[PDB]
């Protein structure tokens, strides 16, 4: 909304790039450790983006064998980078949590 | 079927080295495990038939280690293969160590505790091993160290003169060191077997940190080949230093035989030990020193619960790739700093390497990570 | 970390410290006799067996 | 102080000829297995 | 032209594990004298005349 | 052997399979080969005959595999070509 | 006991000779030249650097 506001967007394209995991053609959530919360969220997912996110893994790991990046245009885009599980990981955390509260009483 | 999956004692050797599945991405970082199994029996075999020839008493314990060298047939190959192995051992356990933070390989608690139970156990057998050719560092390094022990307050002193079997190191601080440094790599061994128990249950880590069962391959041939071109690169570096150097890591000191009255000006321990000698000598305080001085190992046993990145390996975390770096060229300093004297201006260099140490590991690399997850914002 | 504040959580600890306190005791009163502890044990009336 | 000076270096001398020899053979070895996964293509085939 | 060494190598010696390791235990018999002489002969060669070898001579009786 | 001329003989029974087996022989063969000479090149075989035309084309050689379906457990292409010999012979 | 008596276990005698001859020798000249016994390899052309 700001000129300000593009500047952590710009760090965050920064470290983003920097991060580098876009050169393997993964995406964020491709990445995160997998504890309880993300194994249930990973099994929740539909069909089609469980087999995309098997593939890219296989191909990133694939890659990470050789040494080797993708070419600069396949990438991931940081613009167009999907966070395909947080909404199925922001739900499983909020169920464990109503778990933890009636656990309490 | 077949034989090598239904036999109960095949089974297990099937089941580990051979049909195992591996990720297919592990790099030469992970090649340091067998080259620890190596190096361990490297040591047992070099340490067994040092034992045909060696006494464990004080007037013929600095002369039988002579007469190895000179007389029995080979000798002087075998022992300094068993006094460079011992820092090949721990040139691998570093580099094991290392992998395991880096990679995150630490989220494993039972094998990485009992991790840090085969380092303490590794370095109390090689201080033992130091002891029995009872040289000048032999004996005034076994002294200021096992005095470290009465600085714990109210049971210290008793403590100290239990180990020493008397009121200093003396003859039967010799002969016990040498039946310790005998029973403990056996104990080591079995725990290295319930360090691979634990291990199985779950697979290797790969460099990515992301879970490889989507891309598995089997042990053999792929890392059955690769572990025997790594033992191939240890034998390189072994016999390099047995060959060609094989007084470089050594003190001089320990060709003089033992003297209670006259102390060698610098008492310096082996370069695996100068690290943890730094921090011991830049706390004023004696028992404050052994404090530090075990918490400078013990907290490896805290790296999982001080984990805060989403993430779990540092392949895609740079602001913490900087700070693991900053902890080995950290660690670099407190080795060349335990290897000088306590003067002007290595003693304030060995406390400001000391406090960056415990630093780095409970305070800024744990906050790196949690910057790290607000810049992917989750 | 702070799941475990709430008034179940509270309940089982009052539930369990007359048990704790008494393993407290096994392992006190245990360390003093495998030792022979002398600052504690010379304070009872039948082990006064010492003679100093 | 060292008798063994002599026979030490001979023993080098043939250590590195053979690690010349058996490095890069052995080398060959590992490449020769692990090029059935170095060169191996893969092919991502949904439904639509 | 007949098929190359390494063709008549295998079907001849290699073919068979039997004969693949006989050839591998010969081929070490021949390999340790072979090595072994040429590679004192460096060792020495290096060190000319400063071997007791090369200085037995002078105190022959 | 058995097999082999029963599987012939049965094949051969009936007016389509054999104006195939004539087709299809002329085109390879550019002959029909008799059933009498396929005897007598069956009785030919014999133990040798398998173990010198089985390693000719078996013992040692890189294999073409296909595998489709749930395939996880399928051996790695180098455990398959180590089962192309034994370390025993 | 007598179950491997007949035409098929004679057969497997034959196929495994030619295989079994081999393995002896590769286990013969493998114990000549790990303990380098010298009744055997003196006889050898080139292995004779013995110098008696
Ligand atoms: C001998 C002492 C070795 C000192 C450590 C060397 C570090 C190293 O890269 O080891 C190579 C080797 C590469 O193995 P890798 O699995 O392909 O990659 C490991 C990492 O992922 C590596 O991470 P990376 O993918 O970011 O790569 C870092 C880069 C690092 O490369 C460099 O910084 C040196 C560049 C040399 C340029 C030529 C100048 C001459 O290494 C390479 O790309 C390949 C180096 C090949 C050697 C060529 C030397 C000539 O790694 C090791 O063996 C680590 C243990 C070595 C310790 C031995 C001490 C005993
Ligand atoms: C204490 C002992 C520690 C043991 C460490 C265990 C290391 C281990 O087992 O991993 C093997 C692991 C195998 O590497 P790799 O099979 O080539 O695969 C590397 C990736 O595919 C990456 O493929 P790439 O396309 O990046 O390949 C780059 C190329 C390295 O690039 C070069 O060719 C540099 C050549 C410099 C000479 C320049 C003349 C012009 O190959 C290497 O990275 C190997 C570096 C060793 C070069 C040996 C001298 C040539 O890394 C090594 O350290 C191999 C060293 C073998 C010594 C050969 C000496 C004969
Ligand atoms: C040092 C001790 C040496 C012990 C030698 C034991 C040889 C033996 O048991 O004969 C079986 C073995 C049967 O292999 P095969 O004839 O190919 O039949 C495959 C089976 O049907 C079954 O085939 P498979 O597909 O179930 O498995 C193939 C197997 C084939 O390799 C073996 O089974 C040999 C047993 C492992 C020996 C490990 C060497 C130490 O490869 C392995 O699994 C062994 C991998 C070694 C992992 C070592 C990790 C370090 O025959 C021999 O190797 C005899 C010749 C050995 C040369 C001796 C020199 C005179
Ligand atoms: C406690 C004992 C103290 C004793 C002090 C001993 C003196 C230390 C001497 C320093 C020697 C340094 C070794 C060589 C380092 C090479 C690093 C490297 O090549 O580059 C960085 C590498 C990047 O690789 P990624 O996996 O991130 O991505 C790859 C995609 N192509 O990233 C990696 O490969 C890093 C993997 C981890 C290596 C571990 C080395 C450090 C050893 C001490 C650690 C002790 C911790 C308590
Ligand atoms: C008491 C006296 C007894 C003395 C006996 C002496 C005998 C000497 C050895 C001879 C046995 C050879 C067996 C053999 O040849 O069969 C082993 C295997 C085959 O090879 P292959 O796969 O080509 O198949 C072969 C396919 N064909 C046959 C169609 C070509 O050989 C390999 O694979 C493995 C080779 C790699 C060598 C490194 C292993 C050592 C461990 C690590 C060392 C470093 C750190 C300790
Ligand atoms: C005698 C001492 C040790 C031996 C022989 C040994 C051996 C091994 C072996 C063979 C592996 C599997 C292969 C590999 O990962 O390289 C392994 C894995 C591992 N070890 Fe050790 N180890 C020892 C001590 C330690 C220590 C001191 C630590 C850390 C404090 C440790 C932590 C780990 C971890 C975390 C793994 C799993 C690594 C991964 O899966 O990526 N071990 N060890
Ligand atoms: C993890 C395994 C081992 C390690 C790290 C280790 C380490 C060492 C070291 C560094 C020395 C000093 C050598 C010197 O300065 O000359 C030593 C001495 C000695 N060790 Fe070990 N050792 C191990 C296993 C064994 C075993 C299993 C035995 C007995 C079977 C043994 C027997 C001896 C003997 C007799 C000496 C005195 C001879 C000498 O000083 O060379 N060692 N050990
Ligand atoms: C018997 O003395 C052995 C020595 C050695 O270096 O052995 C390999 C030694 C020599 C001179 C001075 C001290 C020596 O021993 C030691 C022992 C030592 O042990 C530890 C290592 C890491 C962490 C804590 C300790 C302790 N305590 N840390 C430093 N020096
Ligand atoms: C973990 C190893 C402990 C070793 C203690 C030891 O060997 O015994 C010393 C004293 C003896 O009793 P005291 O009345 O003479 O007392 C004399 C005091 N020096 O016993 C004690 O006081 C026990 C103290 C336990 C603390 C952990
Ligand atoms: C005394 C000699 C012992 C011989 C045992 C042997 O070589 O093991 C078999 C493999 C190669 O054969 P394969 O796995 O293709 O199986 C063929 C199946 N037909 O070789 C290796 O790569 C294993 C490494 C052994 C390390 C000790
Ligand atoms: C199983 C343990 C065998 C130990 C034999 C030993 O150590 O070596 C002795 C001889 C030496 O060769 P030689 O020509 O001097 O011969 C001198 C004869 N004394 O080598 C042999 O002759 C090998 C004999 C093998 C028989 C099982």
């Amino acid at each position: 909304v700001s000129a300000s506001s593009r500047w952590l967007e710009g760090i965050r394209k920064w470290y983003y790039n920097a991060a580098g995991f876009n050169k393997l053609g993964l995406m964020r959530d491709d990445t995160i450790h997998e504890n309880d919360d993300v194994k249930e969220a990973i099994r929740r997912l539909p069909e089609n983006l469980y087999n995309d996110r098997v593939f890219r893994i296989k191909r990133a790991l694939d890659l990470s064998m050789r040494q080797q990046i993708l070419p600069k245009e396949q990438w991931t885009k940081y613009e167009e980078d999907k966070s395909y599980l947080e909404p199925y990981l922001k739900e499983v955390i909020r169920e464990r949590k109503e778990r933890e509260e009636w656990a309490k009483k | 079927t077949n034989i090598r999956k239904s036999h109960p004692l095949m089974k297990i050797v099937n089941n580990a080295f051979i049909d195992l599945p591996a990720p297919s991405n592990i790099s030469s970082w992970w090649n340091f495990g067998s080259l620890l199994g190596i190096c361990l029996i490297l040591q047992i075999l070099t340490g067994l038939f040092l034992a045909m020839h060696y006494t464990s008493d004080t007037t013929t314990a600095f002369s039988s280690v002579t007469h190895i060298c000179r007389d029995v047939n080979y000798g002087w190959i075998i022992r300094y293969m068993h006094a460079n192995g011992a820092s090949m051992f721990f040139i691998c356990l570093y580099m094991h160590v290392g992998r395991g933070l880096y990679y995150g390989s630490y989220t494993f608690l039972e094998t990485w505790n009992i991790g840090v139970i085969l380092l303490l156990t590794v370095m109390a057998t090689a201080f033992m091993g130091y002891v029995l050719p009872w040289g000048q560092m032999s004996f005034w390094g076994a002294t200021v160290i096992t005095n470290l022990l009465s600085a714990i307050p109210y049971i210290g002193t008793n403590l100290v003169e239990w180990i020493w079997g008397g009121f200093s190191v003396d003859k039967a601080t010799l002969t016990r060191f040498f039946a310790f440094h005998f029973i403990l790599p056996f104990i080591i061994m079995a725990i290295a077997m319930v360090h691979l128990l634990f291990l199985h249950e779950t697979g290797s880590n790969n460099p990515t940190g992301i879970s490889s069962d989507v891309d598995k391959i089997p042990f053999h041939p792929y890392y059955t080949i690769k572990d025997i071109l790594g033992a191939l690169l240890l034998i390189l570096a072994l016999m390099l230093l047995v060959l060609f150097a094989p007084d470089l890591l050594g003190d001089p000191d320990n060709y003089t035989p033992a003297n209670p009255l006259n102390t060698p000006p610098h008492i310096k321990p082996e370069w695996y030990f100068l690290f943890a000698y730094a921090i011991l000598r830049s706390i004023p305080n004696k028992l404050g020193g052994v404090l530090a001085l075990a918490f400078s190992i013990l907290i490896l046993a805290l790296i999982p619960l001080l984990h805060t990145s989403k993430q779990r390996s540092m392949m895609f975390r740079p602001l913490s790739q900087c700070l693991f770096w900053a902890l080995v060229a950290d660690l670099l300093t407190l080795t060349w700093i335990g290897g000088q004297p306590v003067e002007h201006p290595y003693i304030t260099i060995g406390q400001l390497a000391s406090v960056l140490y415990f630093l780095l590991i409970l305070v800024l690399m744990p906050t790196a990570g949690t910057i790290e997850n607000k810049l992917l914002k989750w | 970390l702070t799941r475990f504040l709430g008034p179940r959580y509270r309940q089982l600890a009052r539930n369990w410290v007359p048990t704790a306190s008494l393993w407290g005791a096994v392992g006190a009163v245990g360390l003093v006799w495998a030792t022979d502890w002398r600052l504690i044990l010379d304070w009872v009336p039948y082990i006064n067996g010492k003679f100093k | 102080a060292e008798p063994e000076h002599d026979h030490r270096k001979r023993m080098g001398l043939k250590m590195l000829l053979m690690m010349g020899l058996l490095l890069p053979l052995v080398y060959a070895m590992k490449r020769h297995k692990w090029s059935v996964l170095k060169s191996r293509k893969l092919a991502y085939r949904p439904p639509k | 032209v007949a098929p190359t060494l390494t063709a008549r190598l295998y079907s001849l010696l290699f073919r068979r594990t039997s004969t693949f390791a006989l050839t591998i235990v010969v081929g070490a018999l021949f390999f340790e004298r072979a090595f072994d002489q040429g590679a004192d002969a460096i060792y020495e060669h290096i060190n000319e005349g400063k071997l007791w070898k090369h200085i037995k001579h002078k105190y022959e009786n | 052997k058995n097999l082999l001329r029963n599987a012939l003989v049965s094949h051969l029974d009936g007016t389509t399979p054999v104006c195939e087996d004539i087709g299809r022989s002329l085109l390879t063969y550019g002959r029909r080969i008799p059933l009498a000479e396929w005897e007598s090149r069956i009785a030919e075989v014999d133990a040798r005959v398998v173990r010198e035309v089985c390693s000719k084309y078996f013992y040692d050689q890189c294999p073409a595999v296909a595998g489709f379906g749930p395939i996880e457990q399928l051996p790695d292409y180098n455990r398959i070509r180590s089962g192309m010999f034994w370390l025993r012979f």
